[PDB]
């Protein structure tokens, strides 16, 4: 706001106002699965087995 | 033939001597258990992946 009376009287009004807001979110999930199944032999017993 | 599947036919055959159908159906079938049913004249070594 800016006024002048009779050229001689000033007055000056200056007003501001900032608001910044700043929201963030970060969400993670690794989910890991191995699985390892190994058959090397198979061994039976002989029929002539005492 | 092996030494065992010689000892099951023979023990098989002296039950039928003996006239004893039950015991040598029992025997057969013990067999048959034992050693399987077809015997494997020919297997191809080899490997696979997937």
């Amino acid at each position: 706001t800016e006024l002048a009376l009779f050229s001689r009287v000033n007055g000056k009004f200056s007003t501001e106002f900032q608001r910044m807001k700043t929201l963030q979110v970060k969400d993670q999930a690794v989910t890991t699965r191995v699985q390892v199944r190994n058959r090397i032999y198979t061994v039976k017993t002989t029929p002539t087995s005492e | 033939l092996s030494l065992g599947f010689t000892k099951a036919l023979m023990d098989i055959c002296d039950q039928l001597e003996k006239n004893q159908t039950k015991m040598a159906t029992y025997l057969a079938e013990l067999l048959i258990l034992n050693y399987g049913t077809h015997v494997i004249t020919s297997v191809d070594a080899g490997a696979a992946l997937v």
